[PDB]
């Protein structure tokens, strides 16, 4: 019988995840950021490892068995809120965010990410670069941006394009200071989505083991299962 | 009716902004979202 | 015009490697002395 | 190496002026660019392109030739250079030429292009994993008979290798 398993992969490019979680600037939640990944390898413990994350949860999938599968694409969207908002960023859930901002669907595939941007994202006399949206008709179909600015007609009469009585504005500032409460400090936020098509899985975690030799071993090369002793060959292979 | 009492929470929420009380105005930002989301 | 294949157009079918030994393989081929249309 | 939208000139092509590349008349569009790749007659360069499964691959090999024109008579392997997960439909192709700029003369030059089919081939795969000698199953009778065999050489006698039928 094989004595142990031994699993070899390629030797493991790399996915530009540090560009989406260490920006330097965010985008407002109202008018969120995506950034496609696709064709590279990613090592997802690199994130999960990082100690300073406040939220970290994974709906349609695992984060250790993330290390291992390959998808189409990863879609990463990107903003921030406030901490008490952060518990809208999931499916199902219902609030200023998800109604009116960023919307997840019910069956999301995907990990939320969130860390205090405190020390970033405040300053002394309120950072006003940071928005979001407060009135809107109705509520975001999920994955969908409204980026409009046009007067809400909150009464009976209407707006014209000017603000005035039950005529607002649709956006407001979250004004972060560092002497607010930590609900209302400015949170980061990264949402992970997972796309598997019908087509090529070019955004790859998987795992690499020590290789024994002159053994009877299960070996797995690259998605080959064999059973055998692998010894050395004086064969000449091609580089292909 | 309702919408005068928008108006004046409106109202508060731009001047508590205005003389520094930033998160008593996101409070009041709060409160605008759960009133207008009711019949 | 046109032009003779002779035995041009064959590639290796796969990465697989196969020594002192004949395969047959059925794959998208240039078929032997078929004409293959060239330009200058 | 780009899969992405672009939209092509009438004419496409690099113009080269007395030598460096000047110009470059391809395409007016680098929009929805998908997978973007930067990579590394006495020469013939081979090269199969095969879109298969949503994966397009070039097979490559240079040649050492001193024919004139036209094919010369010989065996190569055709190693597979490059493999990318493309996964768009490909049914026209066009190779862009490197037009001088004397009006557009190009220097001399020959391509040629023929259609792949499917077929049954039979290869020898040498000590060292080389293809050095193929067989088309389909080309001639003896070809047939090599084929049925499974051997490149066949021994004196009658052989059955296919059926006949109208
Ligand atoms: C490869 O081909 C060379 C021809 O020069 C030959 O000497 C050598 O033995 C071959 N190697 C193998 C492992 O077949």
């Amino acid at each position: 019988q094989p004595t142990e398993s031994i699993v070899r992969f390629p030797n493991i490019n790399l996915c530009p995840f540090d560009e989406v979680f260490n920006a330097t600037r965010f985008a407002s939640v109202y008018a969120w950021n995506r950034k496609r990944i696709s064709n590279c390898v990613a090592d997802y413990s690199v994130l999960y490892n990082f100690a300073p994350f406040s939220a970290f949860k994974c709906y349609g999938v695992s984060p250790t068995k993330l290390n291992d599968l390959c998808f189409t694409n990863v879609y990463a969207d990107s903003f921030v809120i406030r901490g008490n908002e952060v518990s809208q960023i999931a499916p199902g859930q219902t609030g200023n965010i998800a109604d009116y901002n960023y919307k997840l669907p019910d069956d999301f595939t995907g990990c939320v990410i969130a860390w205090n941007s405190n020390k970033l994202d405040s300053k002394v006399g309120g950072n006003y670069n940071y928005l979001y949206r407060l009135f809107r008709k109705s509520n975001l179909k999920p994955f969908e941006r409204d980026i409009s600015t046009e007067i809400y007609q909150a009464g009976n009469k209407p707006c014209n394009g000017v603000a005035g009585f039950n005529c607002y504005f649709p956006l407001r500032s979250y004004g972060f200071r560092p002497t607010y409460g930590v609900g209302h400090q400015p949170y980061r936020v990264v949402v992970l989505s997972f796309e598997l098509l019908h087509a090529p899985a070019t955004v790859c975690g998987k795992k690499s083991t020590n290789l024994v030799k002159n053994k009877c071993v299960n070996f797995n090369f690259n998605g080959l299962t064999g059973t055998g002793v692998l010894t050395e060959s004086n064969k000449k292979f091609l580089p292909f | 009716d309702k919408l005068w009492i928008l108006q004046k929470i409106y109202e508060i929420m731009v001047r508590l902004d205005e003389e520094g009380h930033g998160e008593a105005s996101l409070m009041v930002s709060d409160l605008i979202y759960e009133f207008m989301k009711r019949d | 015009a046109y032009t003779n294949s002779f035995t041009r157009g064959v590639y290796y079918p796969d990465k697989v490697f196969r020594s002192s030994v004949l395969h047959s393989t059925q794959d998208l081929f240039l078929p032997f002395f078929s004409n293959v249309t060239w330009f200058h | 190496i780009k899969v992405c939208e672009f939209q092509f000139c009438n004419d496409p092509f690099l113009g080269v002026y007395y030598w460096m590349e000047s110009e470059f008349r391809v395409y007016s569009s680098a929009n929805n660019c998908t997978f973007e790749y930067v990579s590394q007659f006495k020469n013939l360069r081979e090269f199969v392109f095969k879109n298969i499964d949503g994966y397009f691959k070039i097979y490559s090999k240079h040649t050492p030739i001193n024919l004139v024109r036209d094919l010369p008579q010989g065996f190569s392997a055709l190693e597979p250079l490059v493999d990318l997960p493309i996964g768009i439909n490909i049914t026209r192709f066009q190779t862009l030429l490197a037009l001088h700029r004397s009006g557009w003369t190009a220097g001399a030059a020959a391509y040629y292009v023929g259609y792949l089919q499917p077929r049954t081939f039979l290869l020898k795969y040498n000590e060292n994993g080389t293809i050095t000698d193929a067989v088309d199953c389909a080309l001639d009778p003896l070809s047939e008979t090599k084929c049925t065999l499974k051997s490149f050489t066949v021994e004196k006698g009658i052989y059955q290798t296919s059926n006949f039928r109208v």
